[PDB]
Order: C-alpha cells, then sequence, then structure tokens
C-alpha cells in the first residue's frame, strides 16, 4: 500500500527482503500501478504481502525477522537483560494496537523491574502455544535452552532465528495460520518496531577484538596445524614405499589425494573449534551468529584461525605448468605448504606463496556464480512452458488445456 | 558508496548531527555501516585498515597498507593504547537521544569511502501515457521522456501464478496497446468500419 | 612464461638465506616469531635457487593495488573494488576545466587514503584520489543502515 | 580481449591458471559474461615488441 | 530533487504546535502531541516528569524520523489531571534551569580573574 | 525469405540482407518474444530501493516524485464529487491534487 | 549548592562540570548547544564576474560556512537582527540581514591569496565583520586566482540554527563523559583478556569512586556529576554558546505552559 | 581544491590553519606529529588537513 | 484470604554465576535432605553467598502489610508445569519471565498446584 514519503527511493521493509532475494546495492525495484477498480481488487484480496507470508511451494514461511532487528531479539531476549521502569513506558509506544494497560512488572524488590522477554511476548498475539524442546534439555531450565509460549506469553528460554526465521513449526508460521494475517501482519511491525527501539539504546556493533583470538588458546591453534603436517609427512613418504593403499572408487593416485584433502579438511575443524570454543559467550560476531542473523561458524574458524585449503574442481590446486604447482616449489610438491593451503588467517594473514592460490579458487565460485544468473532462469522458463496448460477444474480435479485430465485430485 | 573492499552501501537516511552518537571525545560519526556486513562477507581487512587509519591520529606518520609486510594487527593495537585509546578500535559511545552510554562498546576509526557514479536521480523512472513507437504503436523504451517499463515473460508467468486473469489483461491489453477492430462474421477480417 | 617452466624462482631473500644456513646445519628460531605469515620452514630440498622475486606485491591489478591489505580479505571480495573502482568518482585530469567532455564527474575535496601501499607513488594516486576520508562507525543503531 | 568468446561458453579459459602468476593480472575481471576474459596487465608486465 | 524544505523543518505550517487530547483508554489520560520540535524538550519532560509522585506514566517517542514532531502519554490518576502534571513539571524545570543559568554566570567571571586581569 | 538457403543476397543497400517479412515474425530482435510476450506498458515506474524500520510490513514509501506522475483514473461518483473536485482545483503539482479530467 | 565546577578555560572553548541535575538536561543542554542557537552567516550570494577557477556553486557553499561575529544577536532592533523570514520588511532588507563585498582582481603576475579578510561589510557595527581564527592573519582561505581573474561577488548573511545547515551552529563539539569509572555499570566494556586493564581510565576519572568492593554495586543511585567541554567555533565567544543555550531552552519551555493555561 | 574549510565532522574552522601548517612540516623540521600545536586534538578534523591534496597550484596554471 | 503457600527455611550451597552479569542459580536443600530447591534471581541488586540460610513465602496476595515491607526481593510468575515422581512428591516449576524455579516436597506444601500466578518473597 503505497504512501508515500519524499527522498527517491523506493522505502520498503526489511523483513520482506528474503522474497525478493536482493539487498540495498543499489537495487532498482518496478512497480506497476493498477488502473480499473477490478484489478484492485485482484492485488488487494489475493496477492498481499501479509497473504503471501507463506508460500505453498513449502508450505513453510518465506519472511521472517532477518538481520538487525533479529540480532537484537536473542541481546534481549535474554533473562540477564531488565528493564528499567524508566521505560517500558517509552518502548510500550509501539505495538502498535496497545491495551492501554501497563504490564504489571515481575519484579517488586529494590528496583521495579522487567524482564526482556516480558515486554517482547506483549507483541504476540493472544493464545499461540510453542513447544520447541531442542537439543539438551532437562526438567530444568536448565540454561535457557529451549523456547516455550502460553497464553501469547513466554516463559522458557531464548528467542532467535529458531523461532522467529522461517521455521518448520515457526512462530512465524504458526500465527497464520492462527489467525490470518493481522494481528499476523502486525508481529512483524511490533517486534521489528520494538526490538529496533530496544537496540537503538543497547547499542551493538563489532571491531577487529571481535576477529583476534585469545593469544594463550592460540598458541594451541598453530600446534594443531602444524601438529597435522607430521600427517601428511606420513603420507606423502609411506605412499612412495607402495604402502597406501587405494580403493574403492579408484585410482590410486586419487586414493591419495583423498587420504589428504580428507586430513587437511578435518584438521581445519580442530583449529577452529577450539578458537570458537575459547571466545567469552559475549563476543560480537560470535553472538551475531548464534542468533543467525548472519554468517557461521566456518566464517570465524577463516577469520581468527586458518583459511585454506583452498579447492578448484574437486582437486586441489592444480599442477601445470610442468610437474609444479607454481615456479617458487620443486617438483612433485605434493604438500600442503604449497598446494593451494594456507595457514594463517584473514588476520595476519595470508602469504604470497598463497595469496594468488585463494584468489583463484576464489575465481571459480565466481564464474559458478556467473551461471546460475542465466542458466537457472532458462530451466525456469522450460517447466511453465509445459504446465502453464494445467489447473484445477471446478469439479476438483486438474486438467489440460484440452480437458486431457493429469490428475484426479487437487494434488492426490 | 562504497570502501576499497567492496562494501558496495547505499544511503539509507541522513540524522542531524544530535542524533548521531555524539562520543565522547567526543566526535560523530560521519557515516555508519552495519554490523551485519562483515562476518559473512569475512572482509578483515575493512576493519584492519580503521584501526590503521585511526593510528595516523596523534602521529600523522601516513601508515602504509603494503599488501604484504611484517605490519600486524597486534603491532598496530600497541601503536594504539600508545595514543590513549583501546588497543582493538573500540570506544564507548553516547547516545544522541537519551545521553546513556551504549552498552556496547563501537568500532569507531575513519576511512575512506568512495562516491560511486549512478546517483538516484538519473535512475528514476516513472511513465504514464507516454509517446510510443510508430511501427508497433507501444511504449518507447528507457530515456526519452519517458517511458515506458518492461513486463518479462518471466514477469507475467507470476501473475498466473496467483490467479490474476484481470490485472494480467489489464497490463497487456489496455495499459499499452488499447486498440479495438471492427471483424466481420462470416469471414473475419478487418473492414471498412467508422 | 614458458621460461619460467625451467626456472625455479625464490619468494623473499629471507627464504633465500635460510636455505644457505641450512647448507651447513644452522638453527632455524621459530621461537622468536610473532603473529606473522607462517612460512612454509624450513626448505624442501631445492639445494639452491635461480632467482627471486622483486616483490609479491607487484603482482597486482593496475586498480587493484590502492586496496588497503589486498592480500588479507575472502577473496571474491578481491575480485570486487577493482571493477567497481573505476566507478569511483574524484579527478580524472588537472585541465578538465579546459577539456570540452561529454558527462564527468569531479570531487570537491579530495583526500589521500590515509592508510595507503607503497606503491601508489607510481600510480600517481595521492596525488589525483578516488577517495575521501570518512569518520567512520560500524553501529547498529537505528535501522536505516 | 579473448577471442574468443563464440566456442563455449563454459569455463576456459575464464578460470585463473598457475601460468598467470607474475603477469598477473590477479583478480580484477568483470562481474560476470566476461569474467576472466578481460584481464589486465601487472605492474611489472612487460610486452614483447 | 525529493529533498523536503529545510525550513520546513523550523516552521509549523499551520499546524497547532501543540495539541492535548485524551486516550480512551486509558481512563484519566492523555497524549500530547508537539510539533516541528522534539528530541530535547521531549526528554526532560521524563527523566523529570516521572519524578512527581502524582504519576504513573510518561510517553514520548517520534513516530519516525522524517516528520519532525512527537508524542507524550502521560496517566493520572487520580486526582488531576494530567494537563496540570506536565506544566507543574515544565514549570520545576525552568526554575531549575536558571539554577545553573545563575551559577554559571557566577562563577565564571570568578575564575576569569585568576588568569591575570587586569582593571 | 531474404536467406532461403539458396545463395540469393537480396541486398538493398551495401550488399545488406533485405529485411523481410519472416524477420520480424521471429526474430528475435522483434515481435514473437518482445512485441507479443513481455511488453514493455506503462503507468509504472523504478528506482533505488532503500531500508526502512518504521512501515507496515504491507507497507512502501512512495516519494511525492512520482505520485505526482501515476493513476489511476477513477470515475465520479456521488460519493465524491465534492471530495473529488477540491483534488482538481489544487493542481496536477501539489501531491493532493491531479491531472486531466475526461468526459 | 552548587551546579557548574569550571576547570580551564581559553578563548575557543570552555571546560567545566554539572552537579546537582539530571541525565535528560544534561543532552538535552548538549544538543541545545549543538543546534537551535541563533548566529550570522552568509546564506546569498550573487555572482558578476566571475573567470576563477572554483565554480559559483563552490564558492556560495564554501562562503557560507565561514564564521561571522554574532554576539548578542537576540536583542534588536539594533546590535541584532531577527530571522529575516518573520521580518516586518519585505523580501530582503539590511534591517533584517548583513550586506558583504567581495571585490578581488589581480595587480600581480606570480599568484595571489584570497583570504577572509578582503571582505567587506558595510560599517554598521553589527556586526558583522567575520573573524580571524589565524594567528595575526587575516582569516580562512577562500581562492586563488593567477592573471586578470577578478571575481565580483555580492554577499549577505540572515539567521539560521544548524537544524537548518550545519553552517550556522557556532559550536564545534561537546565532550562529557559521566561515571568515568563504572558505578552504574552503564556500559559492558568488551574485555578482551582481562577488563580493568585493557580500557584505559579517563583523565576526568581521578574525580571519583567507586572501586573497592563488592559493596556491591548499588542501584538507588542515578547519574549525576557530568564532565561536560564545550567548544565553539570562533564565531562568537566561548559561551555565549552556553549562557544563550538555556535562554532559548526555558523560552522553549514556556511556549509549552503558554499553551495549556490560557485555554 | 584548497583546505576544506570547516572539518567535516566537527566545526572546527581549518581556512585558517594551513597557510601555517605547510610552514611547517616542510619548514620547521616538525613532524606530522607538529599540528598538536594548531589545537588539534579530536580525530578527527585533524585529518583534515593531513589528507589534502593541494589540487589548485597545478590546476591554476592554465591561464587562458 | 490469606492463601500462604511456603514458611520453611533453606540455604544456599551452590551458586552460578556462570558467564551471566546479573542473575545467578542458587540451591537450597532444608529439613529431611528432601528439600531441595532452586531459582534463578538477580545477582545484581541482591546477592547471596553460602549459607544465606533465612526463608521465604509465596502466597498469592495482596493486602497484608508487614510481609510487603518485610523481606528485600520480591517476584511474580505464573508456574506453568507441576509434575511427580519418585515416592509421590510432588516437584513444581515456576517461570518468573525468564528466571525459574524448582522444589521436591509431598503434599504440605500443596496448596499450591493453582498457576494463578505466585508473587515469590524473600527476606533475609
Ligand atoms: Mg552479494
Ligand atoms: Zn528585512
Ligand atoms: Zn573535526
Amino acid at each position: 500500500r503505497i504512501r508515500v514519503m519524499p527522498y527517491s527511493t523506493f522505502r520498503l521493509n526489511l523483513s520482506v527482503t528474503s522474497p525478493y532475494n536482493a539487498d540495498f546495492d543499489g537495487d532498482e525495484m518496478n512497480m506497476h500501478v493498477p488502473q480499473s477498480e477490478e484489478t484492485r481488487a485482484e492485488i488487494q484480496e489475493i496477492t498481499m504481502v501479509p497473504k503471501q507470508i507463506v508460500s505453498p511451494q513449502s508450505n513453510k514461511p518465506v519472511m521472517g525477522i532477518v538481520q538487525d532487528t533479529l540480532a537484537g531479539v536473542r541481546k534481549f531476549s535474554l533473562r540477564d537483560n531488565f528493564l528499567t521502569r524508566n521505560a517500558v513506558m517509552n518502548i510500550m509506544l509501539w505495538v502498535p494496537d496497545w491495551d492501554g494497560i501497563l504490564p504489571p512488572p515481575v519484579i517488586l524488590k529494590p528496583k521495579v523491574l522487567w524482564t526482556g522477554k516480558q515486554i517482547l511476548s506483549l507483541i504476540i498475539p493472544k493464545g499461540i502455544n510453542l513447544i520447541r524442546d531442542d537439543d539438551k534439555q532437562s526438567l530444568s531450565n536448565p540454561t535457557d535452552s529451549g523456547m516455550l509460549i502460553e497464553n501469547g506469553e513466554i516463559i522458557y528460554g531464548v528467542v532467535d532465528k529458531k523461532t522467529v526465521g522461517a521455521s518448520q513449526g515457526g512462530l512465524v508460521h504458526t500465527i497464520w495460520k492462527e489467525k490470518g494475517p493481522e494481528i499476523c501482519k502486525g508481529f512483524f511491525n511490533g517486534i521489528q518496531r520494538v526490538v529496533n527501539y530496544w537496540l537503538l539504546h543497547n547499542g551493538f556493533s563489532i571491531g577487529i577484538g571481535d576477529t583476534i583470538a585469545d593469544a594463550d588458546t592460540m598458541k594451541e591453534v598453530t600446534r594443531t596445524v602444524k601438529e597435522a603436517r607430521r600427517q601428511v609427512a606420513e603420507c606423502i613418504q609411506d605412499a612412495q614405499h607402495n604402502r597406501l593403499k587405494p580403493e574403492p572408487g579408484m585410482t590410486l593416485r586419487e586414493s591419495f589425494e583423498a587420504k589428504v584433502s580428507r586430513i587437511l579438511n578435518q584438521a581445519r575443524d580442530n583449529a577452529g573449534r577450539s578458537a570458537e570454543h575459547s571466545l567469552k559467550d559475549s563476543n560480537n560476531v560470535k553472538q551475531m551468529v548464534a542468533a543467525g542473523s548472519k554468517g557461521s561458524f566456518i566464517n570465524i574458524s577463516q577469520m581468527s584461525a586458518c583459511v585454506g585449503q583452498q579447492i578448484v574442481e574437486g582437486k586441489r590446486i592444480p599442477f601445470g605448468f610442468k610437474y609444479r604447482t607454481l615456479p617458487h616449489f620443486p617438483k612433485d610438491d605434493d604438500s600442503p605448504e604449497s598446494r593451494g593451503f594456507i595457514e594463517n588467517s584473514y588476520l595476519r594473514g595470508l602469504t604470497p606463496q598463497e595469496f594468488f592460490f585463494h584468489a583463484m579458487a576464489g575465481r571459480e565460485g565466481l564464474i559458478d556464480t556467473a551461471v546460475k544468473t542465466a542458466e537457472t532462469g532458462y530451466i525456469q522458463r522450460r517447466l511453465v512452458k509445459a504446465m502453464e496448460d494445467v489447473m484445477v477444474r471446478y469439479d476438483g480435479t486438474v486438467r489440460n488445456a484440452m480437458g486431457d485430465i493429469i490428475q484426479f485430485a487437487y494434488g492426490e | 558508496f562504497a570502501s576499497r573492499h567492496g562494501q558496495k552501501g547505499t544511503i539509507g537516511m541522513t540524522y542531524r548531527h544530535e542524533d548521531m552518537p555524539f562520543s565522547a571525545q567526543g566526535i560523530v560519526p560521519d557515516i555508519i555501516i552495519n554490523p551485519h556486513a562483515i562476518p559473512s562477507r569475512m572482509t578483515v581487512a575493512h576493519l584492519v585498515e580503521c584501526q590503521l587509519s585511526k593510528v595516523s591520529a596523534l602521529s600523522g606518520f601516513e601508515g602504509d597498507a603494503t599488501p604484504f609486510t611484517d605490519v600486524t594487527v597486534e603491532a598496530v593495537s600497541k601503536l594504539l593504547r600508545s595514543h590513549g585509546f583501546q588497543s582493538r578500535g573500540f570506544e564507548v559511545m553516547y547516545h544522541g537521544h537519551t545521553g546513556r552510554k551504549l552498552v556496547a562498546q563501537v568500532f569507531l576509526g575513519p576511512t575512506y569511502y568512495q562516491r560511486l557514479k549512478h546517483l538516484v536521480d538519473d535512475k528514476i523512472h516513472a511513465r504514464a501515457r507516454g509517446p510510443v513507437q510508430i511501427l508497433t504503436r507501444q511504449p518507447v523504451e528507457g530515456r526519452s521522456r519517458d517511458g515506458g517499463l518492461r513486463f518479462g515473460e518471466m514477469e507475467r508467468d507470476c501473475q498466473i501464478s496467483h490467479g490474476c486473469s484481470s490485472v494480467l489483461r489489464e497490463r497487456l491489453f489496455d495499459c499499452s496497446d488499447a486498440y479495438r477492430v471492427i471483424v466481420c462474421d462470416i469471414c473475419g477480417l478487418i473492414a471498412i468500419a467508422s | 612464461a614458458e621460461e619460467e617452466e625451467t626456472v625455479m624462482i625464490a619468494m623473499s631473500p629471507e627464504d633465500l638465506e635460510a636455505s644457505r644456513q641450512m647448507q651447513a646445519g644452522y638453527e632455524v628460531k621459530e621461537e622468536l616469531d610473532p603473529a606473522q605469515r607462517v612460512k612454509p620452514a624450513p626448505n624442501p630440498h631445492v639445494h639452491a635457487w635461480t632467482h627471486c622475486e622483486i616483490h609479491p606485491a607487484m603482482i597486482l591489478g593496475i586498480l587493484a593495488s590502492i586496496i588497503p591489505f589486498p592480500d588479507h580479505n575472502q577473496s571474491p571480495r578481491n575480485t570486487y573494488q577493482s571493477a567497481m573502482g573505476k566507478q569511483a568518482m574524484g579527478v580524472y585530469l588537472t585541465n578538465y576545466q579546459v577539456r570540452m567532455d561529454t558527462m564527468a564527474n569531479i570531487l570537491y575535496y579530495p583526500q589521500k587514503p590515509l592508510a595507503t601501499t607503497r606503491s601508489m607513488e607510481y600510480l600517481k594516486f595521492r596525488e589525483l584520489p578516488a577517495g575521501q576520508n570518512a569518520i567512520v562507525a560500524i553501529l547498529c543503531y537505528s535501522g536505516y543502515n | 580481449n579473448t577471442p574468443i568468446g563464440r566456442d563455449g561458453k563454459l569455463a576456459k579459459p575464464r578460470q585463473l591458471h598457475n601460468t598467470h602468476w607474475g603477469m598477473v593480472c590477479p583478480a580484477e575481471t568483470p562481474e560476470g559474461q566476461a569474467c576472466g576474459l578481460v584481464k589486465n596487465l601487472s605492474l611489472m608486465s612487460y610486452v614483447s615488441v | 530533487m525529493n529533498q523536503p524544505e529545510r525550513y520546513e523543518l523550523i516552521e509549523l505550517m499551520g499546524l497547532p504546535k501543540v495539541t492535548y487530547e485524551l486516550d480512551s483508554k486509558s481512563p484519566n489520560a492523555a497524549v500530547v502531541t508537539l510539533e516541528k520540535e522534539d528530541h530535547t524538550l521531549a526528554n526532560m519532560l521524563a527523566n523529570q516528569l516521572l519524578s512527581d509522585e502524582r504519576v504513573l506514566f510518561a510517553g514520548y517517542k517520534v513516530p519516525h524520523p522524517l516528520n519532525h514532531n512527537f508524542i507524550l502519554r502521560v496517566q493520572t490518576v487520580e486526582d488531576c489531571s494530567p494537563k496540570q502534571v506536565i506544566v507543574d513539571a515544565a514549570k520545576s524545570l525552568i526554575t531549575h534551569l536558571e539554577e545553573i543559568k545563575v551559577n554559571f554566570m557566577r562563577e565564571w567571571e570568578l575564575k576569569m580573574i585568576s588568569v591575570e586581569g587586569v582593571e | 525469405d531474404n536467406e532461403i538457403a539458396g545463395q540469393p543476397q537480396a541486398l538493398q543497400k551495401s550488399g545488406r540482407p533485405l529485411k523481410s517479412i519472416r524477420a520480424r515474425l521471429k526474430g528475435k530482435e522483434g515481435r514473437l518474444r518482445g512485441n507479443l510476450m513481455g511488453k514493455r506498458v506503462d503507468f509504472s515506474a523504478r528506482t533505488v530501493i532503500t531500508g526502512d524500520p518504521n512501515l507496515s510490513l504491507d507497507e512502501l514509501g512512495v516519494p511525492r516524485s512520482i505520485a505526482k506522475t501515476l493513476t489511476y483514473p477513477e470515475t465520479v461518483t456521488p460519493y465524491n464529487i465534492y471530495q473529488l473536485q477540491e483534488l482538481v482545483r489544487n493542481g496536477p503539482d501539489e501531491h493532493p491534487g491531479a491531472k486531466y479530467i475526461i468526459r | 549548592e552548587t551546579h557548574i565546577t569550571i576547570r580551564n578555560i581559553s578563548k575557543n572553548s570552555v571546560d567545566f562540570v554539572l552537579t546537582n541535575t539530571s541525565l535528560a538536561v544534561a543532552n538535552s543542554l548538549r544538543r541545545v548547544v549543538l543546534a537551535e542557537i541563533p548566529t550570522v552567516a552568509i546564506d546569498l550570494v550573487e555572482i558578476n564576474v566571475n573567470t576563477s577557477v572554483m565554480p559559483d556553486e563552490f564558492l556560495a557553499h564554501r562562503l557560507g560556512m565561514i564564521p561571522l561575529d554574532s554576539s548578542n544577536i537576540d536583542e534588536p532592533p539594533p546590535v541584532g537582527l531577527e530571522y529575516t523570514r518573520n521580518c516586518d520588511c519585505d523580501q530582503y532588507c539590511p534591517k533584517c540581514s548583513v550586506e558583504l563585498f567581495l571585490n578581488a582582481k589581480c595587480t600581480g603576475e606570480g599568484t595571489m591569496e584570497i583570504y577572509a579578510r578582503d571582505l567587506v561589510v558595510s560599517s554598521n557595527s553589527s556586526l558583522g565583520h567575520p573573524i580571524l581564527a589565524d594567528p595575526k592573519s587575516r582569516g580562512p582561505l577562500i581562492c586563488k586566482l593567477r592573471k586578470e581573474q577578478e571575481i565580483s561577488l555580492r554577499c549577505i548573511a540572515k539567521k539560521g540554527i544548524a537544524k537548518e545547515h550545519a553552517k550556522w551552529s557556532p559550536t564545534s563539539a561537546v565532550a562529557f563523559e559521566y561515571d568515568p569509572w563504572n558505578k552504574l555499570q552503564h556500559t559492558d566494556y568488551w574485555f578482551e583478556n582481562d577488563a580493568d586493564a585493557e580500557w584505559p581510565k579517563s583523565k576526568n576519572a581521578d574525580w571519583e569512586e567507586p572501586p573497592r568492593e563488592g559493596e556491591p554495586f548499588n542501584f538507588q543511585e542515578e547519574p549525576r556529576r557530568f564532565y561536560m567541554d564545550v567548544e565553539s567555533v570562533g564565531s562568537i565567544p566561548p559561551n555565549e554558546i552556553m549562557v544563550q543555550g538555556l535562554r532559548i531552552l526555558q523560552e522553549k519551555l514556556a511556549v509549552l505552559v503558554r499553551d495549556l493555561d490560557e485555554e | 581544491m584548497i583546505i576544506p574549510i570547516r572539518c567535516f565532522s566537527c566545526g572546527k574552522v581549518i581556512g585558517d590553519k594551513w597557510d601555517t601548517y605547510l610552514t611547517l612540516l616542510q619548514e620547521d623540521n616538525t613532524e606530522g606529529e607538529a599540528l598538536d600545536k594548531l589545537g588539534l586534538q579530536r580525530y578527527c578534523c585533524r585529518r583534515m588537513i593531513l589528507t589534502h591534496v593541494d589540487l589548485i597550484e597545478k590546476l591554476l596554471c592554465y591561464n587562458p | 484470604s490469606e492463601s500462604v503457600l511456603l514458611d520453611e527455611i533453606f540455604t544456599v550451597t551452590s551458586v552460578d554465576k556462570q558467564k551471566y552479569q546479573r542473575v545467578s542459580r542458587i540451591t537450597a536443600v532444608s529439613g529431611q535432605n528432601d528439600m531441595n530447591l532452586t531459582l534463578d534471581i538477580n545477582s545484581q541488586i541482591y546477592p547471596l553467598e553460602k549459607d544465606a540460610t533465612f526463608s521465604l513465602q509465596i502466597t498469592s496476595n495482596l493486602n497484608s502489610p508487614d510481609l510487603k515491607e518485610a523481606a528485600d526481593y520480591i517476584m511474580y510468575g505464573k508456574v506453568y508445569r507441576v509434575e511427580e515422581a519418585k515416592d509421590e512428591k510432588v516437584s513444581v516449576y515456576v517461570s518468573f519471565g525468564g528466571l525459574l524455579m524448582a522444589i521436591e516436597g509431598s503434599h504440605r506444601k500443596l496448596y499450591r498446584l493453582s498457576l494463578d500466578h505466585v508473587y515469590l518473597l524473600l527476606r533475609r
């Protein structure tokens, strides 16, 4: 629904960005205005950001809380975050449909305090239930683990992507679908308004420090990496005495390549897994991830631990010219210390003899992204051009253009 | 705008001086990017640059950024508290509305962003009964003055998914080529109509 | 390019010095180095080298040699900036005022990249910057960014 | 350029070849379509008169 | 090209600076909408308005950083007013301001003497 | 058929095929997939997008610059006459205005 | 009681400390000083001839920011002109806008360097006169010339506040820091290895506690004592700004009361 | 072209503070650090005289 | 309607204080070894150490004056979930929007069950 601001761009709603798989990289989007009062009706009663928050592609939602309002939810649904009576008040002016009644305080002790879950569960409808039950979870809490709501009030665990993102039994899914879009449509307006407002005065951000692993615990990183050299040494030379062996799938040279990309890949995980398992829970970028907002375990390990080894057509840096990866190496140097495989992260970070290997692995998913940009489109039209034909006839059956019937149900 | 690391950015808002987090030195950010444009796009250089730019604070020593050198994060850091600040870039920050310290610490630190070309006032477009070709009698192409747009095959296949007979018909046989003709009932052809 | 095949270049003089010391057995000293580009030590066989690369930073595009800390990004990001850089804005020629020329874009106030590489003195880049230094602050603040 | 071109157009040469190191030509091509079909001369590149 | 007029930031386009209007829901509680003046005046009648035991709520929030205005809700409950609660507040403010406007004009010239003079 | 696979030439100017009728039909670069399938259209527009946290979900910020150039006919209801008239008397250069009056 | 405790002063900044007052008022004073504080600045140039290198567009924007004397301002009729918007006269008149001149030519062959000095007011001791931040110089730099490149400009200033364009605020920045240790923990410092060990104590940190204990931390406690530090441009004396800060901040509270007791 | 005048972040005038600046880093043997002697405690704007390019001496010599 | 639901003394044996700034779950154990209790509580304002002793109460009202004054910590939250295991006995889990409760003792006490929120009261 238009209206109507100034400045010359289209303002639109962040939680609606996922459906348009396109950021604000200076993208353009087209607007088509209806004329006749008979179409104005179609694109109001059938097609509407609201009645389109759940595509039947997957009978799962397609929009959800994402980006900063999401990172924010976690960092605010914590039972470590109390609200000063001082507002509360202020933040109550979003809802946007307010009972008018100020929520009964959870803390009557010396100061009057409100839990971050309290005032959040306010912008959720009344009478939706959820029993998320995550992995480890006990009669206890045991430690804000899991999630569970009652008469439109949470009481258990912590809100993150697990629940306010396009999840299966997702909270977004669950009020849609009980009771239809709106207050459903308001849900995104409340949280995406309350929280943004919280976050405004909570502040959140990340710097390098969030990328630099503990000094002591970084010694143990470089140990388990150089301690996987020895695991190649016992392969580069032990498979020159024909004592591999190989099998299956073959071949023998390949079943060697295998037992390495396997050790190099796994050996990395250890360095990364330890790098994170040694980072205060309250470390920006690590919390940005726990939320779900953006980026992942493999993003942290590559930034603060190592990086390589990089690939290409299913085989570590290929040889050629001659029998060598590059002119700064011997010949037959089937070692990581050369063939695509970095030991440092974007902190030290990368070494020349490495920098290139990385850039040329990069230029692969850089053309493999050039394809999916077109091909993907070609295959799309194929189907359409053979399925336009079909549609569901008033008889309760799906039929061809010519009447030739293809299904006796509506989809079996 | 974008830095020199492929942080394609666009302006979203223009806050006046008071609103912005005046802190605590107390300067004010000239522009402020969002933290989610870091971890996934792993671009730890953008960070480094800012920790180093800063260090051409109480020095002015043009800090070299040479591709492969001994210069390290751990190196510049020491050079940081060396001027009284946090050996990691950060700083405490005061909200513009209230004065409340922000719970979290901000990574504030200079860098140069590039004013990219193709501005907005050159990219906005609006049609509505504009000129049309002579041969096909449909709407002209971009520019000119100044329509129309473009309703792809792709595009149309999507109305059909929803099911909008009328929108569809409207945006193809009305909002472009509203043309009527009169047909003979026996041999269906153009007549001598008046 | 075809001459490479028959040659054996070195990366950094340091590597050559270490190899020379080994030819007679000489401590390595790997317990003194601090956070840095962990090289491949020591040196696999290879008794003597043939040539050694001038500096690994001349292995760069003309437009990519303007990017702080190149060897430090995710790679894919590196490919960018360069292609986009050309779409930057700034002063292109000291004499634009005299050249009548269609579509030209200059900067009211251009500035030196602050943290810049020792490879611009040649790209005459500090003399006609595309950049402009901006007190930036990465914050999650409001919701418009 | 890289005539061509009209003989694919899937991989080859596009992809970066170890051979490029030096006269690199690092990572500075167009976004899509003609990736790695255009290339730029390194800083030290010298072309044979 | 679509830049709102700046002078239309500091000049009420025939818009009633203040507007006082009850709510419903809530009972004995009204909502004030000062225009073309915000983000300064507002914050005060809060972190100070809440200091009067007579109060039971203190709204305050700009609806959109483009419109240069802001609302203020007050509930009370139960005797008056609340047009009177905010004025009793405003009054307590202007008078608390001079408290410092005077100390300033008092201690200024007083530490102006120690840095030589003369007269 | 300019080139019916026989070696005719059909050169009209500078030895260049003579734009035939079969050429326009199945171009491409013509009808078929450009004048019958995907047709431009009118009453539309586009521009760069931006974020805003303050709009309802089913909300879209439309710049006046555009709003002042769209429509959106709308017949004269007996419920509008007065309301609808104000618009005209306002002008097409004042958001709450209009362009064209059909009789 | 007190309320303020100044330390050092100079000619461009005023370091001091607030006492018995609330956070709100603090900030609300920070803001006031950075925005709505009437000043003179030039906001209209007419060009006659300009064959220099700075375009007309580029001069307007530059001739603008150059500070001017304001002093009293809010005290008409003379020694102070009311906004040129709500004036008793029509269009533009010297009764509510100060005229400025710029007739720079070239008599040399080397190089010219025209500063803020060369301008000419009118002689109405307003003022008026720009400023000369530079030490025994002549003012902020405007433009350079070579051979015959005379420019002729007519400038007239109006009255405006930062809000209307950053051009007006006679105020550089402000430097507050309530609770320098961490009494109220209004902030969660990022470690990284040891808290009170990474973050630098501040010069203004040596005026308080509460290290030791483990009291444990209080909470009935509100933030009082704010260490501000106002710095002016040099357009109007170093407060001035502050003084005139509340004068049009009280009067902003009043507006309110009067619109509620009359009816 | 010529110093910006008025720093980008604050208001601190910098039109005045250059005819004097350049007469130190090339005329007094003091460091980039010498600007500190011009009242530049903030980042801030002081990266204004520092990161600047004198694009007018090299533009002024095109005489019509 | 005096509907007190708790009048028993407890003591602290362990406290975490697990990477949370405020809040800390504590442990009781009283009476015949078969009591034990456990709850999250703001450790910023009302810290508790070992051998903290001193009882607690709950009820649901409301009018009294002394009780309101007494104690230095009060909360309020529904119960939602009260199952029974291991020799009859009841275990009740009350939530205070995040901060969680747990008790293990048979009928008497039992006037509880009812989920009509609770109001927890702590006196030292
Ligand atoms: Mg992308
Ligand atoms: Zn006048
Ligand atoms: Zn500045």
